[PDB]
């Protein structure tokens, strides 16, 4: 059996750590919900 | 049980100790998570029970207690926040500019942030605090890094 525990509010945090890049990827989505890269 | 709006951890005691298998959003009395987190199983919230209402393996989404409520969309231009809830760690907001998943059926936003598998279901928000989608279904690119889609459902 699975259970849920509150972890916090959903709010935008000003001065949050800004990281990560913005890649443009050609992808395919299968019937099982799995994404894959197209080349 | 607890019905307050917000982000929640999805735990299980079926494995060693108490293990976090994912995360979800409680909004308007409806719990939202990714399908691969729960496999559509019932959830417990204290003494209460949450039953699946809608779900789709291909979209990789599931709602409990009612229909999917989250309908905000990424504007395609602005930075967003991943409200990451990692296993055994406090919830933290990470700001990023999303990339794009170019598919045969249209483009989807994508956040290039790598977190443990138990972080799946963590909401991605816009500047207004609105949930524009959930983190946890994506791909692994050339260098080994993870890129999640900004996965959003449809509000009927
Ligand atoms: C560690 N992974 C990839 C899984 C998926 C199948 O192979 C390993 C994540 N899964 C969900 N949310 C974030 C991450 Cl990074």
């Amino acid at each position: 059996d699975m259970y849920i525990e509150r972890a916090g509010d959903i709010t935008w945090e000003k001065d949050a750590e800004v990281t990560g890049n913005s890649p443009r990827l050609d992808v395919a989505l299968d019937e099982s919900g799995d994404f894959s890269l197209v080349e | 049980g607890e019905t307050t709006d917000g982000v929640y951890r999805v735990m299980t005691r079926r494995l060693l100790g108490s293990t976090q298998v994912g995360v979800g959003v409680m909004q308007e009395g409806v719990f939202h998570t990714m399908w691969h987190v729960t496999k559509g199983a019932a959830l417990r919230s204290g003494e209460g029970r949450l039953d699946p209402y809608w779900g789709d393996v291909k979209q990789d989404l599931v709602s409990y207690c009612g229909p999917w409520k989250l309908d905000a969309a990424w504007d395609g231009l602005s930075e967003v926040q991943l409200l990451a809830v990692p296993p055994g760690e406090r919830a933290k907001n990470i700001q990023t500019l999303p990339g794009i998943f170019k598919t045969k059926d249209g483009d989807i936003g994508a956040v290039a942030l790598d977190y443990p598998a138990g972080t799946s279901g963590s909401p991605i928000l816009d500047k207004c605090g609105r949930v524009i989608g959930l983190y946890g279904n994506g791909v692994v690119i050339k260098n080994g890094s993870y890129v999640s889609a900004i996965t959003q459902g449809k509000r009927e």
